[PDB]
C-alpha cells in the first residue's frame, strides 16, 4: 500500500499540512482547539463547539483560545487528536487516514513518552498503514538544496540549533533553548501593561501576536536605542481603537538575545548558534560558519540577520567568513523539505509499518529516528 | 533629623502620610472637586494628554500636601509607592511635577509588593495585591522579586461595579416620590461604593458551587436589606443580586482563570528550588481583600483548583499558609514604604535625587540599558 | 599551625592540619542574581558564596570558578578562598601557612596564579601545591600504589612505587563527575523531566548522588530493567513534586566505563587505569596491580569496586591478583593526605616562603612541586 503519503508539519504556533510532491503547503493553520465563552441561545449558531482552523481565526471574540502544545511538547493530548481529525476530515484534506502513509515533525531532545504517545495515536485511533517522524534541521537543508550547514531555527515553541556536515547530524552538538515566539509575544503583552494598553484573554491574546509579526524591530545597538527617545508609532486594532506602541516594540524581540530581562536563565538565539559550532571537532566549525541556515517565524523581525551577524562577530574567532542564509519561504521550509523527502524513493526504508509497530512497540520507532 | 514623606496613588483611594508614623495620617480618595464641574474628576489615568495630566498631578499634589502633611517636602525626601506596571508615561508625569514645579530634594518610585513584604519581615512570599483597577499577583524570593512569574486579571474593584450596575439594572425595585423599575438609567460610584462595603456579603466554597449550578440548571438566597438613597428613592435591593456580583470575582469557567488561579499561574511559572517557600508565604493585599468573609473563600478555592488534576501534576501537597501583616490589607502597601523610608537614611540615597533628574533625564524604569 | 585547603572544581574542602577531618565544606559556587532594575528590599549581598548560594537557590546563577580543574575566572576563586578563610575557618591567613591541591598535568600558569594571588593579595607566610592522588595515597597509608583518582572537575591516575611517583605514567582524563551530572541531565530530558537552568544542575546532581550504582554486567542490567519495575526508585524534589526513573540508575555512572555515550572518543576509567600501569616499568606492575587505590566522589557509587575488579582482570592475564583498595572515607581522601603531610616534621623544610618568592618569582613553585 504505496499512496501519495501525507506530510504533517507539526508546530505549537502553527501547523500545516498537504501533500507529497508539492511546491507549497496548501493547508496553513493555527495550532489551537477554540472554544466558546458565551451561551448559544438562538438557534441556527455556529455548531460543534470546538472550532480549529479559519472558523477559529474569523470567530475570535466568542472563543477562549488555548494552545495544546508548549515548546514542542504536547500537554493536552485529547486536543491535538481533535487538531489530526480536523487536518484528515473533509474541512480540510478530503482524504482518509486510512490509505496515505504519514511524515510527522517534532523538534530535536523532546520526552521519548510524547513520541510514543503520537505514535499511538496514529496507529490505532487513525488508522495509519505507516509512520514515519523526522527533525526540522534535516528537513530544512533537504528544502535548500544543501548537505552541509547549521540550522538555527526560531518558532514559536523552541529555538534549537543542530549542525550538520555532509549528512552527519552530531547530537552531542545540538542545542536547545524554551525561549520563542510565545515568549516573545508574552514579553510584548507584559510591556503593553507598562505603555497602558492591557490585554488578559486568550483571543485578546492573539492581538499582541499580531502587534509582534507587524511592528516590531531588532536594533543594531540597544544602549543606543534606549538614551535616545523613541517617536511612538501608531497602530490599527480589528476594534478601531490607536494604539500608541512606544519602546516595546523594539525591546520585544530583545528577549531572543537577552533572555535576562525574563527572570530565567537562558542561552540566547546567538549563543546557541555559536555553542553549537563551537562544541563541534575543529576542522568542522569553518564550514559550519560559511553555511547558516534560519528558519520558523522568530527570524523574521526587521534588522534580525543583521544583529545575529554582529552577534556572531563579537563571539565567533576574527577573520572568519560569516554568511547567515535564509530562503524566501522561511515558514514552510520545513515543509518543502518533508514533501522532498517523501517523494525520494528511500523513504519506503525509513518508515515505521503498523505491522512492525504491532510486532515491537515504541523500541522500533526509536530505532528508526535515530 | 527628618521623617520624609511617603505617598501611595492609585484610581479609587491614595494612602499618604509620615515615615515612621504606624498607619497613614489620612486617606482622601483619588477624585479632585473642581468649581464649576458636573462631576468630580480622577486624577490617576492612564494614555491621556500630557500637559493636562501634570496639572491634574500638581492639582491633587497642592490639595495633598496642606491638609495632609501640613508642610512643605521641600525639607526632606518622599516615598512614591508606585505599583509595578504602572506606566512609564504616568512615572514620568510624576517625576516632572514633583522636580519641576515643586521642588523636591529626593523621590523614589519603589514597587508595592516588595514594600507589602517588608512590613511582614521575610525574604521570600508570593504576594497578590486586589486593587481597583486589577488584581496583580507578584511573587517575591529572598528580596528579588520574580519578574517573569506574574498574572493580573482585570478583576478589582471597577469590575466588581461593573457587576453591580448590570445586575441592579436587570432587577430594579425603587420607592415613589411601588414598582418602576430602570428609571435612572446610571448610578454614582461613591454609593456603589458605600453599597459594597456593607452589604455584600461573600459566600463560602459550598455556597459558589451552589450558586454556579443554580446558573446553569437557588439554594440559599438570603438575607436581603433595603439600601437608602436621596431625593426620596429608596431601593430594595436582595440578597442574591450581592451574591452573584460576589462570585463573578471566583468564575472559573471558560476563560480559566479567577482571583484563585492566578496564583496558582504565578507558582506554576516559578522555578522548583523557589517553589515551597512561595507556597508557605502567600501574602493577600490591597481593597478587594477588605470585603467580609474573603481570606477563606479564596484560600479554600485555592485548595480545591490544587485538588484538580491539571495542578496535582505539578504542585501536588503544598502547606498554604496566609500570614496576615500588622496594619489592614488595604494599608499594607503603605506601611512597608513608611518602614522603607523612616529607618534608614542610607537606603535613601539609592533613590533618585534633584541633582541626578536635570542633567540625566528620568528615573531607570526597569528596561533596556 | 598550617592550614589545608582542597580547591575541589565541585566541594571545595578546609581544615587545619593534623585532624581527622575538614572543618569548612561546601560547594564551589559564586551565585550572582537576577540584574533587573526592580529594587531589592532590607539590603543584600551583590555575589554570594558557598552554602548562601546553595541555600537561596531558585534566582542566582550558579557559576563554577574552577572547570575541570582549571581556573576560569579568578575573581570568582579570590572570593571562595576569602570565604573560606575569613567566614567558615575564622582565621587569618596571614599567621598560618597554606597547603594546596591541584590535579596533575594542569596548565603550569595556573600555579603561578595560584601561588601569586596567595603571596600578594593574602600575604600567606608559606604555602606549597601537592598533586591530589600523592595525598589520596598518602591518606591510605600505602607508599606504592596506583590512584585512581575521579572528583568533578577530572578523573587522572598516578602510579607510584616505593615512595617514587611516576610522571610519565600519569594519565588525565576529561571525563568527570560534572559531565556525569550533566548527562543524567539529558536522559531525564528524553524521560519528560525538563532541567534548562543551573538551579535544577544542584537537583540532578542530588539525584545523582543518592540513587546511581555502577552496574556489575550493563546488558544484564538493561534487560532487568525492561521486564521488572522493581529497580525503579522514586525522588521527592525540594518542591513537592516527586519523580521515578528506571533506566537512568545504572546508565549515567556507565559513562564512565564507556565514554562514547557523552561523545568524548576517550578510554575508560577501567582502561584508563590498565594503560597508566602498562606506561610503567614492568617489574613494578604487580604491586600497582594490588594497590588499585580509588579516591574521590565519583568514586562513591555504589557497587564501582566490583566492576573495576571485573574490567582490570579482563584486560590484564590471568595470573594476576587484582585488588581494589576502597576505604569508606575515600570522598575525603585528598584533604586528609594534606592533614598528614602539614602534621609530619619533614615537611616543614619544604615549603616556599615570602623572601625566596621575592627573590624569584611565580616560578619557583615548579620546582618545589615534582
Ligand atoms: N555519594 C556520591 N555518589 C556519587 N557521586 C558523588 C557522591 N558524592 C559526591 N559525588 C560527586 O563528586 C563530587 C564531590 O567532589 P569531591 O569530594 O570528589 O571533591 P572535588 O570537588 O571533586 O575535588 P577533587 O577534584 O580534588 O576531588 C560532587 O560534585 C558529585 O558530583
Ligand atoms: N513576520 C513575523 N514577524 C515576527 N514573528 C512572526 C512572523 N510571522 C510569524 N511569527 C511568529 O512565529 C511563529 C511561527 O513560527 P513557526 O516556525 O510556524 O512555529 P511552529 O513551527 O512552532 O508552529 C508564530 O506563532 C508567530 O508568533
Ligand atoms: N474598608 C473597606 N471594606 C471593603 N471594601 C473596601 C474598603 N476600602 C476600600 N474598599 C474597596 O477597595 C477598592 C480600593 O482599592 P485600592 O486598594 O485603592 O486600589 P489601588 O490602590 O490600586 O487604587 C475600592 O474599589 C473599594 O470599593
Amino acid at each position: 500500500i504505496a499512496n501519495q503519503p501525507v506530510v504533517i508539519d507539526n508546530g505549537s504556533g502553527v501547523i500545516k499540512a498537504g501533500f507529497a510532491g508539492d511546491q507549497i503547503p496548501k493547508y496553513c493553520f493555527p495550532n489551537y482547539v477554540g472554544r466558546p465563552k458565551h451561551v448559544r441561545v438562538m438557534a441556527g449558531a455556529l455548531e460543534g463547539d470546538i472550532f480549529i482552523g479559519p472558523k477559529a481565526e474569523e470567530h475570535r471574540g466568542l472563543l477562549s483560545i488555548r494552545y495544546p502544545m508548549e515548546h514542542g511538547i504536547v500537554k493536552d493530548w485529547n486536543d491535538m487528536e481533535r487538531i489530526w481529525q480536523y487536518v484528515y476530515s473533509k474541512e480540510q484534506l478530503q482524504t482518509f487516514s486510512e490509505e496515505h502513509p504519514v511524515l510527522l515533525t517534532e523538534a530535536p531532545l523532546n520526552p521519548r513518552k510524547n513520541r510514543e504517545r503520537a505514535a499511538e495515536v496514529f496507529f490505532e485511533t487513525f488508522n495509519v498503514p505507516a509512520l514515519f517522524i523526522s527533525m526540522q534541521a534535516v528537513l530544512s537543508l533537504y528544502a535548500t538544496g544543501r548537505t552541509t550547514g547549521v540550522v538555527l531555527d526560531s518558532g514559536d515553541g523552541v529555538t534549537h540549533a543542530v549542525p550538520i556536515y555532509e549528512g552527519f547530524a552530531m547530537p552531542h552538538s545540538i542545542m536547545r533553548i524554551d525561549i520563542a515566539g510565545r515568549d516573545v509575544s508574552r514579553f510584548l503583552r507584559l510591556y503593553l501593561r507598562k505603555e497602558g494598553y492591557d490585554f488578559h484573554s486568550s483571543s485578546e491574546f492573539e492581538i499582541v501576536k499580531a502587534i509582534k509579526e507587524r511592528a516590531c524591530y531588532l536594533s543594531i545597538n540597544p544602549q543606543k536605542d534606549e538614551t535616545l527617545e523613541t517617536e511612538k508609532a501608531q497602530y490599527y486594532l480589528p476594534d478601531g481603537s490607536t494604539i500608541e506602541i512606544g519602546p516595546s516594540r523594539f525591546r520585544a524581540p530583545e528577549l531572543l538575545f537577552r533572555p535576562d530581562l525574563i527572570g530565567e536563565e537562558s542561552e540566547g538565539i546567538h549563543e546557541v548558534l555559536v555553542f553549537a559550532i563551537q562544541k563541534s571537532d575543529m576542522d568542522l566549525r569553518r564550514t559550519l560558519f560559511s553555511n547558516i541556515v534560519l528558519s520558523g517565524g522568530s527570524t523574521l523581525f526587521k534588522g534580525f540577520g543583521d544583529r545575529l551577524l554582529s552577534e556572531v562577530k563579537k563571539l565567533a574567532p576574527k577573520d572568519v567568513k560569516i554568511r547567515i542564509s535564509a530562503p524566501q519561504e522561511r515558514l514552510y521550509s520545513t515543509w518543502i523539505g518533508g514533501s522532498i523527502l517523501a517523494s525520494l524513493d528511500t523513504f519506503k526504508k525509513m518508515w515505521v509499518s503498523k505491522k512492525e509497530y504491532e510486532e515491537d512497540g515504541a523500541r522500533s520507532i526509536h530505532r528508526k529516528t535515530f | 533629623e527628618k521623617t520624609a514623606v511617603v505617598i501611595d496613588l492609585g484610581e479609587a483611594f491614595t494612602k499618604c502620610g509620615f515615615a515612621g508614623e504606624t498607619g497613614p495620617r489620612c486617606i482622601i480618595p483619588s477624585v479632585i472637586k473642581k468649581a464649576g464641574m458636573p462631576k468630580p474628576i480622577k486624577v490617576v489615568q492612564y494614555n491621556i494628554n500630557t500637559e493636562e495630566l501634570y496639572s491634574y498631578l500638581k492639582e491633587f499634589i497642592h490639595i495633598l500636601y496642606f491638609r495632609h502633611l501640613l508642610v512643605n517636602p521641600r525639607d526632606r525626601r518622599v516615598v512614591v509607592i508606585e505599583s509595578v506596571l504602572c506606566p512609564s508615561h504616568f512615572r514620568e508625569t510624576l517625576t516632572r511635577v514633583l522636580f519641576k514645579y515643586f521642588e523636591v530634594p529626593s523621590v523614589l518610585l519603589a514597587p508595592s509588593h516588595l514594600m507589602a513584604l517588608l512590613t511582614l519581615g521575610i525574604n521570600s512570599a508570593m504576594v497578590l495585591d486586589c486593587g481597583y483597577r486589577e488584581s496583580l499577583v507578584l511573587p517575591i524570593y529572598e528580596g528579588i522579586p520574580v519578574l517573569n512569574c506574574w498574572g493580573a486579571l482585570p478583576l478589582g474593584g471597577k469590575a466588581l461595579h461593573k457587576e453591580l450596575e448590570t445586575q441592579l439594572l436587570e432587577q430594579c425595585t425603587v420607592d415613589t416620590g411601588q414598582s418602576l423599575p430602570s428609571v435612572m438609567g446610571s448610578i454614582p460610584e461613591g454609593v456603589l461604593e458605600d453599597i459594597k462595603v456593607r452589604t455584600c456579603f461573600v459566600s463560602d466554597l459550598t455556597r459558589g458551587l451552589k450558586i454556579q449550578a443554580a446558573k446553569f440548571n437557588r439554594p440559599s438566597p438570603p438575607p436581603n436589606v433595603d439600601y437608602p438613597l436621596d431625593g426620596e428613592k429608596i431601593l430594595h435591593v436582595l440578597g442574591s443580586i450581592r451574591d452573584s456580583v460576589v462570585e463573578i470575582l471566583f468564575e472559573q469557567d471558560n476563560e480559566e482563570k479567577s482571583v484563585a488561579t492566578l496564583i496558582l499561574d504565578s507558582l506554576m511559572q516559578c522555578p522548583i528550588d523557589t517553589r515551597k517557600q512561595l507556597a508557605e508565604n502567600l501574602v493577600i493585599i490591597g481593597g478587594t481583600s477588605m470585603l467580609p468573609g474573603f481570606l477563606h473563600r479564596l484560600l479554600a478555592e485555592i485548595r480545591y483548583l490544587v485538588e484538580k488534576p491539571k495542578y496535582k501534576k505539578t504542585l501536588g501537597t503544598k502547606t498554604f499558609r496566609i500570614h496576615t501583616p500588622p496594619a489592614k490589607a488595604n494599608c499594607v502597601a503603605w506601611l512597608g514604604g513608611a518602614i522603607f523610608g523612616a529607618l534608614q537614611d542610607i537606603l535613601g540615597s539609592r533613590s533618585v535625587s534633584k541633582e541626578y533628574y536635570n542633567q540625566t533625564g528620568r528615573i531607570p524604569d526597569w528596561c533596556s540599558l | 599551625a598550617a592550614l589545608v585547603v582542597d580547591n575541589g572544581s565541585g566541594m571545595c574542602k578546609a581544615g587545619f592540619a593534623g585532624d581527622d577531618a575538614p572543618r569548612a565544606v561546601f560547594p564551589s559556587i559564586v551565585g550572582r542574581p537576577r540584574h533587573q532594575g526592580v529594587m531589592v528590599g532590607m539590603g543584600q549581598k551583590d555575589s554570594y558564596v558557598g552554602d548562601e548560594a546553595q541555600s537561596k537557590r531558585g534566582i542566582l546563577t550558579l557559576k563554577y570558578p574552577i572547570e575541570h580543574g582549571i581556573v576560569t575566572n579568578w575573581d570568582d576563586m579570590e572570593k571562595i578562598w576569602h570565604h573560606t578563610f575569613y567566614n567558615e575557618l575564622r582565621v587569618a591567613p596571614e599567621e598560618h601557612p597554606v597547603l594546596l591541591t591541584e590535579a596533575p598535568l594542569n596548565p603550569k600558569a595556573n600555579r603561578e596564579k595560584m601561588t601569586q594571588i596567595m603571596f600578594e593579595t593574602f600575604n600567606t607566610p608559606a604555602m606549597y601545591v601537592a598533586i591530589q592522588a600523592v595525598l589520596s595515597l598518602y591518606a591510605s597509608g600505602r607508599t606504592t600504589g596506583i590512584v585512581m583518582d575521579s572528583g568533578d572537575g577530572v578523573t587522572h591516575t598516578v602510579p607510584i612505587y616505593e615512595g617514587y611517583a611516576l610522571p610519565h605514567a600519569i594519565l588525565r582524563l576529561d571525563l568527570a563527575g560534572r559531565d556525569l551530572t550533566d548527562y543524567l541531565m539529558k536522559i531525564l530530558t528524553e524521560r519528560g523531566y525538563s532541567f534548562t537552568t543551573t538551579a535544577e544542575r544542584e537537583i540532578v546532581r542530588d539525584i545523582k548522588e543518592k540513587l546511581c550504582y555502577v552496574a556489575l554486567d550493563f546488558e544484564q542490567e538493561m534487560a532487568t530493567a525492561a521486564s521488572s519495575s522493581s529497580l525503579e526508585k522514586s525522588y521527592e524534589l525540594p518542591d513537592g513534586q516527586v519523580i521515578t526513573i528506571g533506566n537512568e540508575r545504572f546508565r549515567c555512572p556507565e559513562a564512565l566505563f564507556q565514554p562514547s555515550f557523552l561523545g568524548m572518543e576517550s578510554c575508560g576509567i577501567h582502561e584508563t587505569t590498565f594503560n597508566s600501569i602498562m606506561k610503567c616499568d614492568v617489574d613494578i606492575r604487580k604491586d600497582l596491580y594490588a594497590n588499585t587505590v580509588l579516591s574521590g566522589g565519583t568514586t562513591m557509587y555504589p557497587g564501582i569496586a566490583d566492576r573495576m575488579q571485573k574490567e582490570i582482570t579482563a584486560l590484564a592475564p590471568s595470573t594476576m591478583k587484582i585488588k581494589i583498595i576502597a576505604p569508606p572515607e575515600r570522598k575525603y581522601s585528598v584533604w586528609i593526605g594534606g592533614s598528614i603531610l602539614a602534621s609530619l616534621s619533614t615537611f616543614q623544610q619544604m615549603w616556599i616562603s615570602k623572601q625566596e618568592y621575592d627573590e624569584s618569582g611565580p616560578s619557583i613553585v615548579h620546582r618545589k612541586c615534582f
